[PDB]
């Protein structure tokens, strides 16, 4: 079990760690989060009590180093840092645990939610979407725009998701205009799966990462990317049966976890009614259709 | 953006543009079968592709053989239209290619946009006007030639005859739309108006009679009356 210590908590802030969150008062004796499960990526995220504008946070994998949080009063935010001195770090953590000034990652044992939301998400792929190679962890916030959003302005700070565009030469073979536009299987299976992603795990990993950035930071370009990757599968007549079964499980847990009060902004009516009721896969997403109908019947 | 009442004179500027109507591409008669079920029999159709400034009518005849063995024909018809429009543009030299294509029905937007991906500098636009181009098959010579075709074929007419020698393109387009609106509301009366006086003939290469300026004013007036009426005879006013 790993730990992310905090130097201090100088400003009042809501801290999240994966799907959990807690309120820390200004100058409360908070020194971090312990008992973090190893084997999964994680996200630690922040909303200041003064300026709920800008949710921001850090994706990290405790197997890639020792990481801590330290508030920077010049840039005005909680920053993740790596500690290279291994003995210095174990020493800091042990002292903080002894004084019991760390909260515990509060995972219930029956609960597989975080695994089910991050099953295909890898740090190495996060780091190619979020390019900042001097760090082992990745910063994301509400305002970051996507590479495709920037084609339609600071490149260093972009989300480099895979560009999907249904009315593009990449998507449409010459001479198959109608066929490829109404049945996107060749764009899904040959262009994206075989060509760009290599396998469905990498595709699912980017889909899951896009959802999580949409949910935790309200990142609009990430929500666009999540729906695009859903729609590309739903609009394909020919999808490996294993991908369809896994997609149903993936979306089930995303819909289960979404806050009921954010569904108005985070869910796109058109994509969902197409996936569930018009598309080739209208009969293939049983778990997702049942949870959507019982939790968001208004949307449909 | 969309073409409408406010940006109407843009049609007659010097940027080349084509109006594409697909209404008459897929045409059927509906009949009973021996068993008492209903079936369709397709008949020849046409794409109506018009330069509103010069009057060029590129009439691509759609022969019923293109539907043989195909499913979902109303949807195919939109993609076939877009295929044929893209082919016409690709044939045209770069300086003669249109900068805009305005489709008369919104369902043509995505089929045309996909077929024109090679032409990113050609704007595809809808319109908010309820233009009467469906009535082009009420033009005797058009109805007759599309029905005589035994194979796919590209037929050419000037839908303004020689009008541009005497009037502007704005005025010619307005005259065309009035004639077509009339033919669409009451084809019988409209055609009676146009051919009542035997002394006014149609030249071999023209669609409409050789009216003098003064006779056109009378004609245009009669077509207005027709349309107001049929609106009464329909709305009881
Ligand atoms: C080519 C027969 N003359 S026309 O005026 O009817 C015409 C129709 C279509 C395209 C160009 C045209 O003229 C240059
Ligand atoms: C005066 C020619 N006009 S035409 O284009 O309609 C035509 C062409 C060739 C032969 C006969 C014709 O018409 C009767």
């Amino acid at each position: 079990m790993n730990t992310v210590p905090f130097t201090s908590a100088p400003i009042e802030v809501t801290i999240g760690i994966d799907q959990y969150s807690f309120n820390v008062k200004e100058n409360q004796p908070f020194h971090g989060i312990k008992d973090i499960p190893i084997g999964h990526v994680h996200v630690i995220h922040f909303q200041h009590a003064d300026n709920s504008s800008m949710r921001y946070g850090y994706w990290f994998d405790c197997r890639m180093g020792n990481f801590y949080i330290q508030y920077d009063p010049k840039d005005g935010l909680y920053k993740m840092m790596e500690e290279r001195d291994g003995a210095k770090f174990e020493n800091i953590v042990h002292n903080f645990k002894e004084r019991q000034m760390m909260v515990s990652y509060p995972k219930i044992d029956e609960d597989d939610t975080w695994y089910n939301l991050t099953e295909f998400v890898q740090m190495d792929k996060i780091r190619k979407i979020v390019r900042k190679d001097e760090n082992q962890f990745s910063y994301v916030d509400s305002s970051m725009t996507t590479v495709q959003e920037n084609e339609l302005s600071d490149p260093a700070h972009s989300l480099n998701y895979t560009v999907i565009n249904f009315k593009s030469r990449e998507a449409i073979r010459p001479g198959h205009e109608m066929e490829d536009f109404l049945d996107k299987s060749y764009y899904l299976n040959t262009v994206m799966l075989q060509g760009i992603f290599k396998n469905s795990s990498n595709y699912f990993g980017e889909l899951q990462f896009a959802f999580l950035n949409a949910m935790f930071f309200g990142n609009y370009g990430s929500s666009l990317q999540w729906h695009a990757m859903i729609e590309l599968i739903c609009s394909s007549a020919t999808v490996p049966k294993h991908m369809l079964d896994k997609l149903d499980e993936i979306l089930y847990y995303q819909i289960k976890t979404l806050p009921e009060q954010y569904s108005d902004i985070l869910l796109n009516e058109r994509v969902w009614n197409i996936c569930l009721y018009s598309s080739f896969q209208k009969n293939s997403l049983h778990n997702t259709e049942k949870i959507m109908e019982n939790k968001y019947p208004e949307l449909l | 953006g969309a073409m409408n009442s406010s940006n109407y004179a843009e049609l007659f500027n010097n940027d080349i543009k084509l109006f594409v109507d697909d209404t008459n591409v897929y045409r059927v008669t509906v009949h009973k079968t021996f068993e008492g079920n209903v079936a369709t029999k397709a008949i020849n159709g046409c794409i109506f592709t018009l330069n509103p400034k010069t009057g060029h009518l590129f009439l691509k005849i759609i022969h019923t053989s293109v539907w043989a063995g195909q499913k979902r024909l109303s949807q195919l018809a939109k993609w076939k239209t877009a295929e044929e429009v893209s082919a016409l543009v690709r044939s045209l030299p770069k300086e003669e290619q249109p900068k805009q294509i305005i489709v008369t029905r919104k369902a043509m937007l995505d089929p045309l946009e996909v077929h024109m991906l090679d032409f990113p500098n050609i704007a595809i636009r809808p319109t908010e006007l309820r233009l009467p181009f469906s009535a082009a098959m009420s033009i005797d010579k058009l109805s007759d030639v599309v029905m005589k075709a035994t194979e796919p074929q590209m037929v050419l007419f000037n839908i303004y005859d020689d009008w541009l020698d005497r009037i502007s393109s704005y005025t010619a387009f307005s005259r065309l739309t009035l004639l077509l609106r009339a033919l669409k509301t009451n084809e019988e009366s409209a055609k009676m108006i146009l051919l009542s006086d035997p002394t006014i003939t149609i030249k071999s290469y023209h669609l409409w009679p050789s009216f003098t300026d003064e006779q056109w004013i009378t004609i245009e007036s009669q077509m207005r009356d027709l349309i107001l009426t049929e609106y009464g005879r329909k709305y009881n006013v």
